RNA sequence: AAGGAGUCUAACACGUGCGCGAGUCGGGGGCUACGAAAGCCGCCGUGGCGCAAUGAAGGUGAAGGCCGGCGGCGCGCCGCC
RNA sequence: UUCCCUCCAAAGUUUCCCUCAGGAUAGCUGGCGCUCUCCGCAGUUUUAUCCGGUAAAGCGAAUGAUUAGAGGUC
RNA sequence: AAUGCGAGUGCCUAGUGGGCCACUUUUGGUAAGCAGAACUGGCGCUGCGGGAUGAACCGAACGCCGGGUUAAGGCGCCCGA
RNA sequence: GACGCUACGCCGCGACGAGUAGGAGGGCCGCUGCGGUGAGCCUUGAAGCCUAGGGCGCGGGCCCGGGUGGAGCCGCCGCAG
RNA sequence: CUCAGGGAGGACAGAAACCUCCCGUGGAGCAGAAGGGCAAAAGCUCGCUUGAUCUUGAUUUUCAGUACGAAUACAGACCGU
RNA sequence: GUCUACGGCCAUACCACCCUGAACGCGCCCGAUCUCGUCUGAUCUCGGAAGCUAAGCAGGGUCGGGCCUGGUUAGUACUUGGAUGGGAGACCGCCUGGGAAUACCGGGUGCUGUAGGCUU
C-alpha cells in the first residue's frame, strides 16, 4: 500500500486563482520593533512638542505675513484652424451669427 | 527528504570569491545607513553574527531600524500562496547600498531642473521615458565599393 | 491619443479566413501562419474581414 | 524554408548596426531563393549569423529586391553547387539542370533532392548558382540535350482526361 | 470561445430591502424616484442605506449626535439618520436639533422636544430638502457590536487580541497552556 | 404495485427579519365549544443576559491642561489652596 | 440516499496526529454583503539596479583521477 | 515608461486531502503500460471535428436554430470532397 | 387627444452561456393536513382509474374531450410536515 | 608568535630525537561527520577572569506562519578583560 | 617632480634579478643608567647621532612569471519558445530570440584622499 510522497503540481495554478497579492501598503508604518532607547526618546519628543507652541506660532504667522510682502513684490491649416472656430458652439457663436446674417 | 538546517545548500552561496579572501575591508563599516533606505542582501561568509537567512539572499528591502552594528529590513518574502513583509536584523557587512533608486531620483532631480527651466521660456519638454522607438528613416552611403558578395561555404568533415 | 484611440475600439471580431489557412501551427516562414508576415498581413485582412 | 511554388530570386543588402567603434559597417549583399521577401530576408539573416557575426537585432536590411532573369526566352544550363543534410552526414555536391530562368532552375534542384535523396528544404543550402556553357557540362542527362538537330517522338502518348468520355464505346488509342 | 473567468460577474450588492415591510417600502419608492430623478448624490447614500440589514445601520447615541453635529460650520442643519436615534443619558444638556430618522426611542424624542428641535421623518424630508441640502449624513459605529472582538487573527497565535467563545469566563477557562510561560507556552 | 432513508430535542457560532432600546425578556407564578387559547400583573423584574475590566489571590478598578497665591529644592520642578 | 430549471464551481497539495482506507489545519469553492469609483492593480513587457554556480567549458589554474614519450643533475 | 483592467475589504462555509497522463529537465532500475521528482498543459469534471477503433494525441471547448467560412484532418469506393 | 404603471410592474442597450464533488437562488412544479378566502365545484355526477382525442409549459408538471365510477373535492394568501 | 611541508647545515644522530638559517597563500590547525570561514587570526603559547550571571519585550529559522529546539539584533542591570 | 604620518579601492599594487637615488624624510646604525622584557638589549622598550645608502624604501629595466584589460576561439558550445520536422533508435536539422569558456595573439604594470616637508 504505497502513496504518492510529495508533489506541488496544481498549487501555481491553485495560488493565482486569488492572486499573489503583497501585503498592504499603508503610510505610517508601526514604531513596534523599533529599538527602545531612541522609541523612548522619541516619546520624549513628542511629549513636549506642545511646549514650544507659543514660539512655534511666532514664526509660522510671521511668515505668513511676510507671503503677503513676498508675493505682492511682484504683484494643420488657417482653413482647418477658422472653421474649427466657427464650429465651436460658443467661440463661434458670432461667427454662427455673422453667416446666418448672410443670406438676406 | 532534505534536512531543515538554517545553511544548508549555502555553499558557494556563502562562499568568498576568488582571491577575495581574508580581512573584510573597511568602506563597509563606515558607511551611513538611515530608515527608508533601499539596500539589497548579499551574505558574506567571513562574519558569521546577523546572518541574513538564505531565502534572503539576492532580495531587496527597506531599512525601518538602526541599531549599533545592524540595521532592521522590511523584505518581501513569497510564502506558498503570498507575500509577506519580513522584519530581518542583519549586521552591517552582508548590508550594501542599492543603486536602483539612485537612477530614480537623478532622474527627478533632473525632472525638477527642467521643469524650472522653460517655464519662463514657454516651450514643453518631454519628461515621460518613452520606449525605444522604430528608428528613422536614413539613407545608406555606399561610396566607391560595392557590396561584398556573400556565400555559403561547403562542409568540412574536421571530426 | 494613439492610446485613447485604440483603446476606444472594441477587438475586431473578424471571421474565419476565406480560401482558408497555410498551415496554423508554424510560423509565416517555415510556410505556415504564425509570427510576423510583414507586408502580407493585408492579404489576410481581405480574406478575414 | 518551405519551397513553395516556384522560387523567386532576390537580391538581399544589409549592414550592422552604426556603433561609436564602427561607424559605418561593410554592407553585405547575399543572392538568396525564397518564396517571398519575408522568407528572404530571414534567410539572409541564417546565412549571415553563419558567416559573418551579425545578428538581426544587431543588423537592418538595407535592402531587399527581386532581381529578374536577364534573358527568360533562351534555355541556359545551370550549374548550382548544393550543401544538404542527410540522416547520417552531410555533403556537397554540383547538379546541373536545363531551364530559361535561373529561379526555376533552383525550384527544380530542391524538388529534385526532395525527389531523389528525400532532402527537405531547411536542410538544403543553396551556395553558388552559375549559367555553365555546353562544353563545360558534366551530366549526361543535361549534356544529350546539347543537339542541333535534336529529334525524338512522342513514343506512348497515354490517354488523360479518362473521366469526361467516362464511358465511352470506342477503346482509347495511344498511337499519335 | 473567449477565454474569461464568470468567478466575479455577479455582484452580492443589494437591490432592494430584505424586509417586507410596507412604511420602508414606500419610502424605499419614494427615494427610488428621487435618486434616479435628482443628480443629488445624497438620494442615492440615502437610498442604499435604506436597502441594509439592521446590523449594517446601528443605532446612534444622542450625545455622539451631539458631538457629530457641534463642529465648526454645521449650524442649523438637518442631521439624516438612516438607522434609529437612541437616548445617551450620561449627557445632561441637549441643545436643539432639526432630526430626521428611521425611529426615535421614546426617551430620546423626549428630550429633543424638551430641547425644543424638531423630528423628521423621511417623506418629510424629502418635502423640507428633496436634494438634501443643508444636511450631515451620520451613521452609527458599525464595529460597536460585541460580534466583532472575536474576528481577525485567531487566539492563541502572536500578536493577536481577539476574543475567544467560551461557555463561561473564570479562573479555569482556557487560562494555563496557550496563555503562561509557566505551563508551555505564550503567544 | 405499495412502503423506503439528514428527522426531533438541547447547546453554540454567524447571517437575516421583527419589536423595544442602555436596557430588554414573564418563559415560573398569580388575577379574570373554540378556550389547554387570548388578555392582564410592575413593590410579581426575583432572576438571566447586557451596561467594566483585570489579577492565582488578597484586591484594585477606565483624560487632563493652563493661570494666580504659598512652601521646598537650585530659572525650572515638586507638593499645597 | 426519492422533483425541475438557473448561476457559480473544485481537490487528491503544506503541517500535526499509534497518522498511512481516517481526522484537525492551511490552500482551492460557494453564499451573504459592505466601503469607495462611476487613483490603484497585473502569472506581461521596456529602462535602470542587484542575486546565482546549472548547461557549457577547464585540467600548460587549486583538489581528485589518469596516458605517453622528451630533457635533466646527483 | 508601455499595454490592459473598476477595485478594496469583512464574516460564514461545503467538498477534497487514493490521483493519473503528455513536451522538456531528471533519480533508481537491463527494462517496463515500472517506481519517484520539477515546470506547464490536460484527463479526472468534458461533450464536439480528426487520429478506422480509443480517458490523456491534433484542432477546438458546448444555450436552441438558419446562412456563410474555417481549424486539425482529408478528397479511387465504403465516405462528404 | 391609442396603449401604459400587478413600480415585487413595464421598458431599453450591451456582453456572456461546459460541468463531477459541492454551494446558492427561483419554482402559477408535486403530496398531506390547518387558519383565512373563492355568495368556489358537485347525484343535470366528486375522488380514483383508462384513453390511436385537443393542447400549454425548456422542464418539474398541468388544463380540457370521451369512457368508467357513485360521494365528496379544488383554486388563491399564509401555516405545518 | 606562525602553521603543514621542503631545502642546506651542525658530536654521538641514523628515514625519524635537538639547535640554526632560508623558502613556505595555508598545502596545518580550529573536539567530532562534511561544507563554508579564518594568518600581526578564529590557529599556538601565556596573563587575568567567569558575558556559560539576572531581566523585559522584538525578530529569524521549521512553519499553519502554531509551539519546542536552535539562532539574530537591541534595551535595563551588575561584571570580566 | 618627490617623500613622511594616517588611509580608500586591495597584485595595473604581487614575485624573481639588475641599475639609479639630489634635498628633506624614512631607515640601517651607537649604546643599556633610567622605563621595560628576554637563555641572549637579536626582538621589545629606553637614551642617542659617529658612520652609511650596503640593505629596507622610492623610481626604472626584463621579446620576465603572475595579474588586469581586449581580440581570436565564435555567432561555436549551450539555451527560451514552435512544428502531425527527420531518424528504428541514439540523437540531429530548421524557425524564433539570447549567447559562453580554454589554448593562441596584442596592450598595460597602481590611481587617489587629508595633514605636513624637500625640491628654498
Ligand atoms: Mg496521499
Ligand atoms: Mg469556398
Ligand atoms: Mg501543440
Ligand atoms: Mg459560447
Ligand atoms: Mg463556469
Ligand atoms: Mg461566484
Ligand atoms: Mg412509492
Ligand atoms: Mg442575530
Ligand atoms: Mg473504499
Ligand atoms: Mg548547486
Ligand atoms: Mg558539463
Ligand atoms: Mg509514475
Ligand atoms: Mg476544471
Ligand atoms: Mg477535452
Ligand atoms: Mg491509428
Ligand atoms: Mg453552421
Ligand atoms: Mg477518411
Ligand atoms: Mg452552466
Ligand atoms: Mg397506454
Ligand atoms: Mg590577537
Ligand atoms: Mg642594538
Ligand atoms: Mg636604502
Ligand atoms: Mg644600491
Ligand atoms: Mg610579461
Ligand atoms: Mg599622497
Amino acid at each position: 500500500a504505497k502513496s504518492k510522497n510529495h508533489t506541488t503540481h496544481n498549487q501555481s495554478r491553485k495560488w493565482h486563482r486569488n492572486g499573489i497579492k503583497k501585503p498592504r501598503s499603508q503610510r505610517y508604518e508601526s514604531l513596534k520593533g523599533v529599538d527602545p532607547k531612541f522609541l523612548r526618546n522619541m516619546r520624549f519628543a513628542k511629549k513636549h512638542n506642545k511646549k514650544g507652541l507659543k514660539k512655534m506660532q511666532a514664526n509660522n504667522a510671521k511668515a505668513m505675513a511676510a507671503r503677503a510682502e513676498a508675493i505682492k513684490a511682484l504683484v494643420v491649416s488657417r482653413k482647418l484652424h477658422r472653421l474649427a472656430y466657427i464650429a465651436h458652439p460658443k467661440l463661434g457663436r458670432r461667427a454662427r451669427a455673422r453667416i446666418a446674417r448672410g443670406l438676406r | 527528504t532534505n534536512t531543515k538546517g538554517k545553511r544548508r545548500g549555502t555553499r558557494y552561496m556563502f562562499s568568498r570569491p576568488f582571491r577575495k579572501h581574508g580581512v573584510v575591508p573597511l568602506a563597509t563599516y563606515m558607511r551611513i545607513y538611515k530608515k527608508g533606505d533601499i539596500v539589497d542582501i548579499k551574505g558574506m561568509g567571513t562574519v558569521q553574527k546577523g546572518m541574513p537567512h538564505k531565502c534572503y539572499h539576492g532580495k531587496t528591502g527597506r531599512v525601518y531600524n538602526v541599531t549599533q552594528h545592524a540595521v532592521g529590513i522590511v523584505v518581501n518574502k513569497q510564502v506558498k500562496g503570498k507575500i509577506l513583509a519580513k522584519r530581518i536584523n542583519v549586521r552591517i557587512e552582508h548590508i550594501k547600498h542599492s543603486k536602483s533608486r539612485d537612477s530614480f531620483l537623478k532622474r527627478v532631480k533632473e525632472n525638477d531642473q527642467k521643469k524650472k527651466e522653460a517655464k519662463e521660456k514657454g516651450t514643453w519638454v518631454q519628461l515621460k521615458r518613452q520606449p525605444a522607438p522604430p528608428r528613422e528613416a536614413h539613407f545608406v552611403r555606399t561610396n566607391g565599393k560595392e557590396p561584398e558578395l556573400l556565400e555559403p561555404i561547403p562542409y568540412e568533415f574536421m571530426a | 491619443h494613439f492610446k485613447e484611440a485604440n483603446n476606444f475600439l472594441w477587438p475586431f471580431k473578424l471571421s474565419s479566413p476565406r480560401g482558408g489557412m497555410k498551415k496554423k501551427t508554424t510560423h509565416f516562414v517555415e510556410g505556415g501562419d504564425a509570427g510576423n508576415r510583414e507586408d502580407q498581413i493585408n492579404r489576410l485582412i481581405r480574406r478575414m474581414n | 524554408m518551405k519551397a513553395s511554388g516556384t522560387l523567386r530570386e532576390y537580391k538581399v543588402v544589409g549592414r550592422c548596426l552604426p556603433t561609436p567603434k564602427c561607424r559605418t559597417p561593410p554592407l553585405y549583399r547575399m543572392r538568396i531563393f525564397a518564396p517571398n521577401h519575408v522568407v528572404a530576408k530571414s534567410r539572409f539573416w541564417y546565412f549571415v549569423s553563419q558567416l559573418k557575426k551579425m545578428k538581426k537585432s544587431s543588423g537592418e536590411i538595407v535592402y531587399c529586391g527581386q532581381v529578374f532573369e536577364k534573358s527568360p526566352l533562351r534555355v541556359k544550363n545551370f550549374g548550382i553547387w548544393l550543401r544538404y543534410d542527410s540522416r547520417s552526414g552531410t555533403h556537397n555536391m554540383y547538379r546541373e539542370y536545363r531551364d530559361l530562368t535561373t529561379a526555376g532552375a533552383v525550384t527544380q534542384c530542391y524538388r529534385d533532392m526532395g525527389a531523389r535523396h528525400r532532402a527537405r528544404a531547411h536542410s538544403i543550402q543553396i551556395m553558388k548558382v552559375e549559367e555553365i556553357a555546353a562544353s563545360k557540362c558534366r551530366r549526361p542527362a543535361v549534356k544529350q540535350f546539347h543537339d542541333s538537330k535534336i529529334k525524338f517522338p512522342l513514343p506512348h502518348r497515354v490517354l488523360r482526361r479518362q473521366h469526361k468520355p467516362r464511358f465511352t464505346t470506342k477503346r482509347p488509342n495511344t498511337f499519335f | 470561445g473567449v477565454d474569461i473567468r464568470h468567478n466575479k460577474d455577479r455582484k452580492v450588492r443589494r437591490k432592494e430591502p430584505k424586509s417586507q415591510d410596507i412604511y420602508l417600502r414606500l419610502l424605499v419608492k419614494l427615494y427610488r424616484f428621487l435618486a434616479r430623478r435628482t443628480n443629488s448624490t445624497f438620494n442615492q447614500v440615502v437610498l442604499k442605506r435604506l436597502f441594509m440589514s439592521r446590523t449594517n445601520r446601528p443605532p446612534l447615541s444622542l450625545s455622539r449626535m451631539i458631538r457629530k453635529m457641534k463642529l465648526p460650520g454645521r449650524e442649523n442643519k438637518t442631521a439624516v439618520v438612516v438607522g434609529t436615534v437612541t437616548d445617551d443619558v450620561r449627557v445632561q444638556e441637549v441643545p436643539k436639533l432639526k432630526v430626521c430618522a428611521l425611529r426615535v426611542t421614546s426617551r430620546a424624542r423626549s428630550r429633543i422636544l424638551k430641547a425644543g428641535g424638531k423630528i423628521l421623518t423621511f417623506d418629510q424630508l424629502a418635502l423640507d430638502s428633496p436634494k438634501g441640502r443643508g444636511t450631515v449624513l451620520l451613521s452609527g459605529p458599525r464595529k460597536g457590536r460585541e460580534v466583532y472582538r472575536h474576528f481577525g487573527k485567531a487566539p492563541g497565535t502572536p500578536h493577536s487580541h481577539t476574543k475567544p467563545y467560551v461557555r463561561s469566563k473564570g479562573r479555569k477557562f482556557e487560562r494555563a497552556r496557550g496563555r503562561r510561560a509557566s505551563r508551555g507556552y505564550k503567544n
